């Protein structure tokens, strides 16, 4: 577990993009070498370490490509055809844990992915921030649990956007500590 | 003179030919207000024979027992030889039951046929009605879930509302109840036109009401107390819920989110002193039959 | 609890008495530790620590029965207090050790319960 | 012990040191203070474990204890056996310590004797509390049948009708939910032609007035609730059933509602020969005798061989594979004597088997029919052998149960187990103990029959053991009661099994001393 290779790899092409030192073909083709074809294991358990890392890699893969990021591109096959189903009252938990632990990113890396690639600019940020921050939501469902980690998450790729998007301020960083206040919404001190 | 008698005949060929009549009857009759549009509902989904293994899911209070009660007294005036099993949690609700169904028979002008012949056995726990021929199991039963159970064959059984607190709160409890509904089968009478009803509530996160739906193949409905709250909760139920409340929340999706069902009996102010009374999973449990 | 209770015994059963509405410890048999450390090193009377045995407890029947016939002479009072250790033990499953024990206090009291012997008997194996 | 001084906080124990935690000086008092802090509990099998812990000491002579229960009962002593911040509940101690005189007074109550005038301070109808006037009043009564006492006679007049309705010539958003309302207020204004709206008033009164609490009715107003002591829905309840657990919110309007019940008597005149004392038993112990439930429990009887050898068989052909040999066991325990009526259970850790037992009597030439007639059938769930020509013998047991169902000392037996009907005991004059456990008739040294009952009351998580009811008899008795009602006896058993993680057979029984089956005849 914990194998590193993932997160180096993509710090490595993070660099070489954003100093343009290599094309995007050789980016592709490197990715394509180290990503796994049928969907590890990491992304149903929300403690395991790798997770980030690779909904981080799929997002920047698919990105590249020219697509979005969805739900049923990291589905494994039982639950690809349930959502191929349609008279369904049922939902399995193996479903929801997905959901769950890995759904609710899926609209935030989308938005990371296009403000690295240069696609989304500071000028028409806030429209896609106001609109991301409700698609989760709707994904999120009941958060029973205080213990959630996902607040957390949210918080550090909201503000790896706007530190990567340019001319930043101080209310912009203060909306996030405003955030901060609502139950449920606990951010860690590290 | 025959304008009267035309007018008689009329009516009492239309109430037996319409459950929602003979509701408006017995209620005007008891001095109650008219039925809600759930109650209506509800109770023209069990007077369809259609549905054999069938479960109806229900906040409290809405009114469950005396729908059981006119479904019962309005199928013997239909059919006096029927056999009738009515089962509920405890010895004082069958004993308020049977009492019932005695006050409404008394109450109505014509069901008074319905009294019992020399050779009564009027008792409070079985009974015939009078134009049952004399035989060897009653017209009507009513029981305890723990009392006799065995002795007779049904074609009509009827729970109210087995699963509760006192009596599932352990783990021989629950093993011992769940025995006891998976053993009902065998007292039914294998005629086509033999059926079976659950009316309840869940009590805990397991209930046998999902039990008997995941396995044994049975078929339920549910009327939640308010128009769902957010989009997941709505995702939790598409062939659940009731035709009328799905119908409604297709088209006025973003104006009827939370709104409640039955605003006559039931407003918004007399549902939030209930999740005063009681946590919001307490009032998730029991309200809007969502167990998380 | 058993230097608590030996330092100080009234303050000890008001201190044991407020950790039960609190909570703490209610997973451990405190009561029977402090009553049978109080009786050992004579601080209060076997016959008012006997009846306590309807809390249940991993108490020591038997030690305490000893020590009530170690102590009082009246023959009334044996009498009294193996009728009540017999009625709060018989309802639940012991070994052979105890029900022989309680047989030969029964033969020096002069009591024969036939009871007893059939429920010793059934177990010899 | 000062060097914790930088790190102890407030909130730390029971706070800061003040005097009014200070304890008593005699140790006795202190012991005495432990049993009455435990009678207030919230949960019902402390408090009666706590009451046979005082019946206990009044069979003996520890004056010094009982003396100082009932001077903390006057006193009313809260704090040094209490904690400071949660409530306490000081009448349910109060109603529990009557439960127990009560009963101490029945069978040798000298011990109440120096502390009488507790007694006469609530036996008085100026005292509005229903249930705490019956029990004083129960107490008092029963010491001067026993010649202990002497009440002179108008006195006793009063006593014995203490709550007779007597007076026949004659805002707060806090709410009573939906279950206490509708199934607990309304049976009680039923009696008096009376809707809970219109006796919520005096309830209000009462909690703000006479209980002391004046916040809302919000969940979270108990600390023991904020602080989530109760676990797994212990505090919960339904239909008028009582909880496990009684949390603040109960325990007032259970007591107010008591409280309410008195003024009604005293105003207001009842419609029906009395309704009152039918609503009262409701809420009171299980037996009309005045004895507890744990008086009636026994010992398990001993086990049917087939069982301890049976043990070790391997388990899916144990499951489908009765023997003859079991039956044998099931009608006869023991030599001399036959199971007359029983249904019981015997559990392990893989198998359970259940056994049913029924007899009745039947005339003498209709009995050689009615033996092919039983067993020639499709099923034997829809026909039954019947109870108190094929005619009736013996009574069922009982289903209704008192407030003492929680005793954990009485296994969740109940009281009325299966006897002969009526004109059985008055035609061979039997005669019985005050537990109905043993009969003798009027002619023989050896008992007719013997009855008994044996189980547990489980708790939460917890495996299933053996449990169970039986009546037997004696050979004579029963060769006796058919030659003087001149009948024959037909008697059948069923034997069912099943796994953790039917056979079903007829006998006739006839007075030469024979059994007759379809396949067989049998001796003794
Ligand atoms: N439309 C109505 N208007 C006014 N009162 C009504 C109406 N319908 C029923 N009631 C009354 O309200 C109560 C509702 O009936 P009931 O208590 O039997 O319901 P329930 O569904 O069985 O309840 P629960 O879930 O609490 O067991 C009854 O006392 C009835 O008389
Ligand atoms: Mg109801």
């Amino acid at each position: 577990a914990n194998n590193q290779t993932i997160a180096a790899i993509t710090g490595m092409v993070e660099m070489a993009l954003i100093q343009s030192v290599c094309t995007e073909s050789e980016s592709i083709q490197l990715l394509d070498r180290y990503l796994p074809k049928v969907p590890p294991y990491a992304l149903t358990s929300e403690y395991s370490k790798e997770r980030v890392a690779y909904v981080r890699a799929y997002a920047l893969q698919a990105n590249l490509m020219g697509s979005q990021l969805a739900l049923s591109d990291l589905a494994s096959t039982e639950v690809k055809k349930e959502l191929m189903a349609e008279k369904r009252h049922g939902e399995s938990d193996d479903l929801r844990q997905l959901k769950q632990y890995s759904g609710v990113l899926i609209p935030w890396y989308n938005l990371w992915a296009k403000v690295i690639l240069g696609k989304t600019r500071k000028a028409d940020l806030e429209s896609e921030l106001s609109d991301t921050q409700k698609e989760s939501t709707a994904i999120k469902g009941h958060s029973y649990s205080e213990h959630s980690l996902s607040s957390n998450e949210i918080a550090n790729v909201w503000f790896d956007i706007l530190i990567e998007a340019g001319n930043v301020s101080k209310d912009d960083v203060e909306n996030i500590i405003k955030w901060s206040q609502h139950k449920g919404n606990r951010v860690f001190t590290p | 003179s025959q304008s009267q008698e035309a007018k008689n005949a009329l009516i009492i060929a239309q109430l037996k030919g319409d459950f929602v009549a003979f509701l408006f009857v017995l209620w005007k009759a008891l001095n109650l207000p008219k039925p809600t549009k759930c109650q209506i509902d509800m109770a023209r989904t069990l007077a369809n024979g259609d549905h054999k293994k069938f479960i109806l899911q229900a906040f409290r209070g809405i009114g469950k027992s005396f729908i059981t009660c006119a479904f019962v007294v309005w199928v013997l005036w239909r059919d006096p030889q029927l056999k009738v099993l009515i089962v509920s949690a405890s010895k004082e609700r069958a004993d308020a039951n049977s009492i019932f169904i005695k006050n409404i028979i008394d109450l109505l002008p014509f069901l008074s046929e319905l009294k019992p012949r020399p050779g009564q056995r009027d008792s409070v726990i079985s009974f015939d009605v009078g134009l049952a021929k004399p035989d060897h199991s009653p017209s009507v039963k009513s029981v305890g879930i723990t009392g006799q159970l065995t002795g007779s064959r049904a074609d009509i059984i009827i729970a109210d509302d087995v699963e509760v607190p006192g009596n599932s709160s352990t783990s021989s409890a629950r093993e011992k109840l769940w025995t006891l509904v998976t053993e009902f089968a065998a007292l039914l009478k294998p005629l086509p036109t033999s059926r079976v009803i659950y009316l309840g509530t869940p009590q805990t996160e397991m209930t046998l009401y999902k039990e008997l739906e995941d396995n044994k193949g049975y078929s339920t409905v549910i009327w939640p107390a308010q128009y769902p709250r957010n989009d997941a909760e709505a995702l939790y139920y598409g062939d659940r819920l009731a035709p009328m409340l799905k119908a409604e929340y297709d088209e006025g999706f973003e104006l009827l989110r939370g709104q409640p069902t039955d605003p006559v009996r039931f407003d918004m102010d007399d549902l939030r002193e209930r999740e005063l009374e009681y946590g919001k999973a307490g009032y998730t449990l029991q309200f809007m039959l969502n167990p998380n | 609890v058993e230097i608590l209770a030996e330092l100080c015994p009234s303050s000890a059963l008001a201190i044991i008495s407020r950790w039960r509405d609190r909570t703490f410890g209610n997973h451990r048999s405190i009561l029977a530790w402090t009553i049978e450390h109080l009786v050992k090193k004579n601080k209060i009377n076997a016959l008012d620590a006997l009846p306590l045995i309807t809390f249940e407890n991993d108490w020591h029947k038997c030690d305490l029965l000893d020590s009530v016939l170690s102590s009082c002479t009246d023959d009334k009072d044996k009498i009294m207090a193996f009728e009540v250790v017999y009625h709060y033990t018989k309802f639940n499953v012991q070994n052979i050790q105890n029900l022989k024990k309680l047989d030969a206090i029964s033969t020096s009291l002069g009591i024969e319960h036939t009871e007893l012997k059939e429920r010793i008997s059934g177990l010899q194996h | 012990l000062d060097l914790f001084d930088e790190v102890l906080k407030d909130e730390d124990g029971d706070g800061p040191w003040n005097e009014k935690l200070s304890p008593p000086t005699h140790v006795e008092d202190s012991l005495a203070g432990y049993i009455w802090a435990r009678l207030g509990s919230p949960e019902a099998e402390m408090r009666w474990q706590a009451a046979h812990a005082v019946l206990a000491l009044c069979r003996m002579s520890r004056t010094c204890v009982i003396q100082g229960i009932f001077q903390h009962a006057i006193n009313a002593t809260t704090l040094p056996f209490c904690d400071r911040n949660l409530p306490f509940y000081t009448l349910h101690a109060q109603l529990w310590l009557m439960i127990a005189a009560a009963r101490v007074a029945l069978d040798d109550g000298k011990s109440l004797i120096p502390n009488i005038g507790y007694f006469y301070h609530y036996a008085t109808t100026d005292q509005p509390h229903v249930l705490i006037r019956h029990f004083a009043a129960r107490t008092l009564l029963a010491l001067h049948d026993s010649d202990l006492i002497s009440i002179p006679a108008q006195e006793e007049n009063k006593l014995r009708n203490i709550n007779q309705s007597t007076t026949l010539p004659v805002e707060d958003s806090y709410t009573f939910g939906i279950d206490f309302g509708p199934y607990w207020l309304k049976p009680l204004g039923r009696c008096f032609g009376v809707s809970q709206k219109q006796l919520e008033p005096e309830m209000l009164r009462i909690i703000r007035d006479v209980l002391g609490f004046k916040g809302s009715r919000n969940w979270d107003e108990d600390e023991r609730n904020k602080r989530r002591y109760y676990q797994d829905r212990d505090n919960h309840h339904s239909h008028g059933s009582y909880p496990r657990v009684d949390d603040y919110h109960f325990y007032l309007s259970y007591h107010a509602m008591f409280m309410t019940a008195g003024q009604l008597l005293a105003t207001k005149p009842l419609v029906g020969e009395d309704v009152f004392q039918d609503w009262l038993r409701r809420h009171d112990i299980s037996r009309n005798d005045h004895r507890w439930l744990a008086d009636r429990r026994d010992i398990p009887p001993k086990e049917r061989s087939s069982w301890l050898n049976s043990s070790s068989d391997n388990r899916d052909e144990w499951l489908a594979s009765i023997s003859e040999n079991v039956f044998n066991e099931t009608l006869c325990p023991s030599p001399g004597l036959l199971t007359l009526w029983g249904r019981w259970s015997d559990v392990c850790s893989d198998r359970k088997e259940s056994i049913i037992v029924h007899s009745a009597l039947v005339s003498p030439e209709r009995s050689l029919s009615l033996l092919r007639a039983l067993q020639t059938t499709k099923n034997v769930y829809d026909y039954k052998i019947p109870d108190a020509q094929l005619k009736g013998w013996i009574k069922d047991i009982a289903e209704y149960c008192g407030i003492d169902e929680f005793d954990p000392w009485a296994g969740n037996v109940r009281f009325p187990i299966p006897e002969p009907a009526s004109f059985i005991i008055d035609a061979m004059k039997l005669t019985t103990d005050k537990d109905h456990r043993v009969w003798y008739s009027p002619s023989d040294v050896e008992p007719a029959m013997i009855s008994s009952i044996w189980g547990h009351l489980s708790g939460k998580n917890d495996e299933e053991k053996s449990h169970g009811y039986r009546l037997c008899a004696s050979i004579h008795f029963i060769k006796s009661a058919l030659e003087t009602f001149n009948m024959d006896l037909i008697l059948e058993v069923d034997v069912d099994r099943y796994s953790r993680n039917s056979s079903t057979r007829l006998f006739l029984f006839r007075h030469d001393g024979t059994i007759h089956t379809l396949y067989g005849n049998y001796r003794n």
